[PDB]
């Protein structure tokens, strides 16, 4: 008699819920299309 | 023959002939290459 009942499963299969606060958010993200990159800066300044 | 006036000229040969078979073999090189150099590295790496 318990053969002929099936029980009901979930509609999407579900997982545990993790952070996607990830820093991306706030770095500047460039789209490259290379091996690598280079940024350039000024470790010092001018004289007057 | 040269075949005179009055010869009756018989039969003469026809040539033997040979078959040569050509196997026609392949020739097969197979270069391995990463994906991360033929998207990165600008000279066309298929084509070359």
């Amino acid at each position: 008699g318990g053969y002929l009942v099936d029980p009901q499963t979930s509609e999407t299969i579900r997982g545990v819920l993790r952070s996607t606060a990830s820093l991306r958010q706030i770095a500047s993200v460039v789209n490259v299309e290379a091996t690598s990159f280079d940024v350039l800066v000024d470790k010092t300044d001018m004289g007057s | 023959g040269w075949a005179s006036e009055t010869a009756a000229l018989s039969e003469t040969a026809t040539p033997q002939i040979d078959r040569i078979t050509i196997p026609l073999h392949e020739l097969a090189a197979m270069p391995k290459a990463s994906q991360r150099l033929l998207d990165d590295s600008a000279f066309d790496i298929e084509t070359w």
